[PDB]
């Protein structure tokens, strides 16, 4: 299995910046795409950021200006830095780690996707 | 449990125990049937059993999909000599035989218990009521897709009907699916998983391409002062390890240019180690005679040229880099089939690499002129790029092979150029860079 852990959740006033960390433990050969999902209270889950293989970045037209996603495959870690944060982004944040491919020296492996527990962010 | 599969392995197959623990795990995973299983093993590793034995234990009929009718017939014959109750509905049957097969399928307790169907006949219009009855009956137990790699565009083979096999899988969801490929690349594996609509948890059982008793090393013909001298020293050392033992087995030396292959053979012979060209252009009688004298111990080393097996191969030495890393890995695979340690040498060269790259580019251009299989050309270029990186790259050679083929990194305590002597590799690559 792969243990995704969120970190960097913080309460920053309007205009400030804070970074989030999502590290994938375990033995992973590769990851197809890590996507930062944003979920607010009393609302449907909304897709915020996505980093795929080769460094391709997919955002939301409104959210694009504020946030930037950067991933390291060797480290298996994706950082979503938030700049010029707005009082709208007061939602919890999750990682999808879609299409995780794991293997062992024997040969057994799995291709399931794994989800992080989540990180909270409050804005004045 | 284990007892049932063991009993089957002995009563219907004849094998006392599984050839490898990996396929034991794969077969038991399929038998459990919890999630879709992707088994990638080389030919002769017993991958067939990984879908055949579970089918022998499956509650109901197992549908197997294979590209060609001839392969279906061969599998049918192999199942029949074992007296297993196999059937095929590929329209190969005449009218009466098709009626009888449909009558067994339509009634309960179908006599057929493993059905080989080409994808066309499964998705054919006339067979749809039968398949609808099968699903409604819940008869289908496993949905095996043999040579699953044909679905992936980047694979060497393309099958348009294997794309609709994905929709077929979407139907009859209650039953698992087993995708099989002789060789798998992570990109090809991803294509297989996506195109076949398999469940997100997929049990990937892949043989480790790493081989403990293989020594991998690379030298640069520019650096070495005399290449034939190095080849002779390598050939002597591998061929004769101790005076008492004497020469053993036989070696192999691949080369692309036949004009160079004959020269290499004659040069080895003149130096003191006899060799036989076995170049494809040679006449059939002469090629048979060479292949034979190599099977016997009369000829120490054989030059494969384009095309080649023996139980013990002391060494393999590619006078020229291979076209694709799959090809090079297959060619070196026959190195050291016996337990004793062997060696694998690649005399990588910038000029040779450029020549074969230009040839690959010309072939890709011809394919593009054909206007089809563009993904195949992309995959070929990617494989060649991987091989050149392998020769260039600084690190554990086994590890790079594992990275390309996608299996886990191996722990080669002994038998790797880099691991044992990293300083030597550093110096060699520094000299190469200075030369270039
Ligand atoms: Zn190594």
């Amino acid at each position: 299995q792969v243990q995704l852990v969120e970190n960097g959740g913080g309460c920053v006033k309007a205009g400030g910046s804070l970074r989030l960390s999502c590290a994938a433990s375990g033995s992973i050969f590769s990851i197809n795409r890590m996507t930062w999902y944003r979920q607010a209270p009393g609302k449907e889950r909304e897709w915020v950021a996505a980093i795929t293989s080769g460094g391709s970045t997919n955002y939301a037209d409104s959210v694009k200006g504020r946030f930037t996603i950067s991933r390291d495959n060797a480290e298996n870690t994706v950082y979503l830095q938030m700049n010029s944060l707005k009082p709208e982004d007061t939602a919890v944040y999750y990682c999808e780690a879609y299409g995780t491919y794991t293997l062992a020296p024997t040969g057994e492996g799995e291709y399931d996707d794994y989800w992080g527990q989540g990180t909270q962010v409050m804005v004045s | 449990p284990e007892r049932r599969v063991r009993s089957t392995l002995k009563k219907v197959f004849g094998f006392d125990s599984f050839k490898t623990p990996l396929q034991e795990s794969a077969t038991m995973a399929v038998v459990k049937g919890n999630k879709d299983v992707f088994v990638c093993m080389p030919t002769g590793a017993g991958k067939s059993l990984c879908y055949q034995l579970p089918a022998l234990l499956a509650k109901g009929i197992t549908i197997v999909v294979s590209p060609l009718i001839a392969l279906i017939q061969d599998q049918v014959d192999h199942l029949l000599t074992l007296k297993v109750r196999v059937s095929s509905l590929n329209s190969k049957l005449s009218a009466q035989e098709r009626k009888e097969l449909l009558a067994d399928l339509e009634r309960e307790k179908p006599q057929t218990k493993i059905l080989y169907i080409t994808p066309e006949m499964a998705a054919s219009s006339s067979f749809q009521p039968t398949l609808n009855s099968l699903v409604s009956r819940h008869l289908l137990s496993y949905l095996v897709v043999d040579e699953a790699h044909c679905v992936s565009q980047w694979g060497h083979d393309f099958r348009p009907d294997y794309l609709r096999l994905g929709a077929l899988r979407s139907r009859l969801g209650h039953a698992p699916c087993v995708a099989l490929t002789a060789t798998a690349t992570p990109q090809v594996q991803e294509d297989v998983f996506a195109a076949l609509h398999l469940k997100k948890p997929v049990a990937i059982f892949k043989t480790p391409c790493f081989r403990a008793n293989l020594f991998y090393d690379v030298q640069f013909k520019e650096l070495i002062s005399d290449p034939y001298g190095n080849l002779k020293d390598f050939c002597l050392k591998a061929l004769g390890q101790e005076a008492d033992k004497g020469l053993s087995g036989c070696g192999i030396v691949y080369c692309r240019t036949r004009e160079a292959c004959e020269q290499l053979a004659i040069e080895l012979s003149c130096r003191g180690v006899n060799a036989k060209a076995y170049h494809a252009g040679l006449k059939a009688s002469e090629r048979t005679l060479v292949q034979n004298d190599w099977m016997e111990e009369k000829v120490p080393v054989i030059v494969a040229t384009i095309s080649f097996d023996k139980a013990n191969v002391r060494f393999v030495a590619h006078w020229n880099i291979a076209k694709s890393m799959a090809g090079y890995y297959q060619e070196s695979g026959r190195a050291g089939r016996d337990g004793k340690p062997s060696w694998c040498r690649l005399y990588y060269s910038r000029n040779d690499r450029d020549q074969v790259s230009f040839l690959i580019r010309k072939e890709v251009a011809k394919l593009q002129e054909k206007r089809g299989n563009k993904a195949s050309d992309k995959a070929t270029i990617m494989a060649f790029d991987a091989l050149v990186t392998f020769c260039e790259e600084l690190g554990c050679r086994h590890a790079a092979i594992a990275k390309y083929f996608g299996d886990a990194l191996p722990a080669c305590a002994k038998g790797c150029d880099h691991c044992q002597n990293p300083t030597a590799v550093r110096r060699r690559l520094e000299a190469l860079e200075r030369s270039s």
